[PDB]
């Protein structure tokens, strides 16, 4: 009674022909459509049947609205994505896409919004939060994708070395990086090995000096 | 994340085999979902990101299979800016130019709205420090700086018929930097660095750099055709596992920081030893638990010699004798992990690095963990016997103190029970009476962040696994219904569904279930079927 119907037939405005969705013994959906627009409409509907709370919570985290559901623990992360300009760069990107990718995104969110209009019971998390789902625009998927990979990798190592400078000094701070086993195995060419370059304190000296002043 | 591709001359099938497993935090529901989507233009099966159309990174289309690991390309620079004008101007060359300032607000459940300033220079937005003080850090990232056309790739990749066509279809992908490993029914395998990386100096990789001097500006983009790639290498094996992609003497600066090469070396070792690699052999590689540090640990603890405190000496002896495997059934693996957490905490405290995050420039959500970063540098410092950060202690004194502290932290649990993840749904702390329903069930699992079975942890928090394979897969290229996959909880995001946590059983055993491609088999095996119809 608190799960959406996964059998029978459901309407999607905008579909050209029927789409058949079969779930296997693990619940995994196999979706068979005729045309490509119908395939992406079906995928938006099928993602929402199994993962609507995940979809909306990940879009709120991208758009700086997750503290509305999660409270103060999420406030600083919301302020950071507002400062990075998530909505501006995802609308920018959407406007510059080719017709085929705009039509993919439009069809996909038509599928999401048809699910929100389908009369399904809401997921348990909307009951707990006293929430109702908000509708989707095509550029929202670009914000969800951008959030999945938000700021991973190099920026944290740089920030960490900078924070270490006034504590342990330049020479020590510039050894703060993940180990290489003594010598990396490289990916390209396959099987090749090489010793990584260590920091050149002489070429970094103006950056180090400016940061120590700025930090002090 | 790990992946690998084995060419036809080295497989049992005489066709390519690709396999791997992406590693991310165990946020619930899982970031990646299994789907199969077919229409008149393509018929694709793989992993999707709920909220996004198509198959960005893990799929096959019946001709080309592809998968990714994060490449650790340097796609984010921090600039230290000089401000004047009460924060309203910023230096570029010898001119102070206007900065953009605006106001925004967020709502917070249970609290007051928060209003804040958004300040932007020619580099990017201010993310740390107060421009009114005269200095702050701005971020220039490929993820935000210039128009990104990665979504045009999602409509082009489904049509590819060969490894080379798939790499041409990925032109313009810049949202995330990936090692895109592919294989095709023509028998080719390949690795492309699928990323957009700006051309700028290697110094920018080490630290935030001066925004005013002109010496650290991006000078355009590294062209698509200049990015590292290999197709059909002569040894018949490609492996990527977040390890350094090319040597640092490569002419473009691409990377300062990346994972250690432990996982790539262990996968490469197992594959070089098996020139008749079978689809069934991928699971044993996924499950590998040998720690790269056992030799260093044994050598340093033997040289340290017997301890005065009896409980510390017991721990020393068990670690010197340990076989180095992070197996779920091993009690001594838990004692290794407690010892290494205690050593990392002592080094982070003695160095003063624990307090490095008290500075205002540290305030970039979610923040850096000093112990979490020092954890990965300790092996290098211990191997080199570099005691420069220990304020007068030798590594021997640190190791001895770590044996004492760790001896009081031994629960005696097998590593699988000690490391078992506590999957936490996002609302469980707000609705604690509901945590038993909302949190998917978990089973004991081994591994750590150094092993191919890369179930890592947060060292300042404890031993529980916090990240690891969100999915594992193997593609049998050209015998597609023998391909396999699994995810760490299940297809459903609904806590009450039979499919919320059912795949945790195979995933915890490093087993997979069939990735069914043939429609007649799918039809014959379907449990529910639904028609979505025109309205
Ligand atoms: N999750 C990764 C694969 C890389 C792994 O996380 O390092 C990716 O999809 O980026």
């Amino acid at each position: 009674a608190a799960l959406p119907p996964l059998s029978g037939s459901l309407p999607i405005p905008g579909l050209s022909a029927s789409v058949r969705v079969r779930r296997d013994a693990w619940g995994i959906p196999h979706i068979k459509a005729s045309g490509e627009a119908d395939a992406y409409r079906a995928l938006g509907f099928v993602h929402s049947q199994d993962r609507l709370f995940q979809m909306e919570l990940t879009r709120r985290k991208a758009l700086g609205r997750a503290a509305e559901w999660l409270g103060a623990e999420a406030a600083e992360a919301d302020i950071l994505v507002r400062r990075l300009g998530m909505e501006k760069v995802c609308r920018r990107d959407f406007e510059a896409l080719g017709v085929e990718a705009k039509d993919m995104l439009r069809a996909y969110v038509a599928g999401v919004n048809a699910f929100l209009a389908s009369g399904a019971p809401l997921p348990v998390e909307y009951g707990l939060l006293g929430a109702e789902p908000e509708p989707w625009e095509p550029w929202h998927s670009i914000a969800v994708m951008r959030r999945l990979g938000l700021l991973m990798g190099s920026v944290w190592f740089k920030l960490w070395r900078m924070l270490a400078l006034p504590v342990v000094g330049a020479a020590n701070a510039l050894k703060l990086r993940y180990d290489d086993g003594g010598r990396d195995l490289l990916c390209i060419p396959p099987g090749a090995e090489a010793d990584r370059l260590e920091a050149d304190l002489a070429t970094l000296r103006p950056a180090v000096d400016a940061l120590l002043k700025a930090m002090g | 994340s790990n992946n690998w591709a084995v060419a036809p001359g080295r497989t049992a099938t005489g066709r390519p085999i690709l396999a791997g497993d992406p590693h991310r935090v165990f946020e619930i529901p899982g970031f990646y979902a299994q789907h199969h989507l077919a229409c008149d233009r393509f018929d694709m099966i793989g992993l999707t990101v709920p909220g996004v159309p198509g198959f960005p990174s893990f799929a096959h289309n019946g001709k080309v299979a592809y998968c990714v690991t994060s490449a650790f390309m340097d796609i984010h620079d921090l600039y230290l800016e000089q401000f004047a004008g009460e924060g309203r101007t910023a230096r570029f060359g010898n001119d102070f130019e206007p900065v953009a300032w605006s106001r925004d607000r967020i709502a917070v459940r249970g609290g007051a709205d928060r209003e804040f300033d958004i300040v932007e220079t020619r580099h990017g937005p201010v993310i740390a420090g107060d421009p009114r003080d005269g200095a702050a850090l701005t971020l220039r990232s490929v993820q935000f700086a210039e128009t990104d056309l990665s979504f045009d790739c999602l409509t082009r990749m489904p049509g590819a018929s060969t490894v080379a066509q798939l790499y041409d279809a990925t032109r313009g992908w810049g949202l995330i930097d990936h090692n895109l490993v592919a294989g095709d029914v023509a028998g080719s395998i390949g690795h492309l660095v699928r990323a957009r990386v700006p051309s700028r100096p290697r110094e920018n990789g080490w630290l935030p750099v001066p925004g005013w001097s002109g010496e650290h500006e991006w000078r355009g983009w590294i062209p698509h055709e200049a990015m590292p790639r290999v197709i059909d290498p002569p040894g018949g094996i490609i492996v990527t596992a977040n390890n350094r992609v090319v040597a640092d003497d490569h002419p473009d600066y691409l990377c300062t920081d990346c994972h250690p090469p432990y996982r790539a070396e262990r996968i490469m070792k197992r594959l070089v030893a098996n020139p008749a690699f079978a689809v069934d052999d991928a699971a044993a590689i996924h499950a590998d638990t040998l720690s790269p540090h056992v030799g260093l640990l044994r050598r340093r603890l033997e040289a340290l010699g017997a301890r005065d405190d009896s409980a510390a000496e017991g721990l020393r002896q068990m670690l010197v004798a340990w076989d180095g495997r992070m197996d779920a059934a091993s009690e001594v693996a838990s004692a290794y992990n407690a010892f290494r957490r205690a050593l990392t905490r002592l080094v982070t405290d003695r160095s003063g690095l624990e307090q490095a995050i008290s500075h205002p420039f540290a305030a970039v959500a979610p923040g850096v963990s000093p112990q979490g970063q020092v954890w990965w540098a300790v092996p290098t410092l211990l191997r080199d016997d570099d005691a420069g950060m220990l304020k007068g202690w030798s590594w021997d004194q640190a190791l001895s103190e770590a044996l004492s502290v760790a001896s009081q932290n031994l629960t005696g649990r097998s590593w699988g029970e000690e490391h078992r993840p506590r999957f936490t749904h996002p609302l469980a702390t707000q609705f604690p009476a509901w945590a038993g329903l909302l949190n998917p069930a978990s089973r004991p699992i081994g591994g750590d962040g150094d092993t191919v079975l890369a179930n890592g942890l947060v060292p300042s928090a404890g031993p529980q696994a916090t990240y690891g394979a969100l999915s594992r897969y193997v593609f049998d290229v050209g015998n597609w219904d023998n391909s396999r996959w699994v995810v760490f909880h299940g297809a459903s995001g609904h806590p009450a569904s039979a499919h919320y946590a059912d795949q945790n059983a195979p995933w915890s055993d490093c087993a997979m279930v069939p990735m069914l491609y043939s429609w007649d088999r799918i039809a014959a095996e379907a449990v529910t079927s639904q028609e979505l119809v025109p309205a």
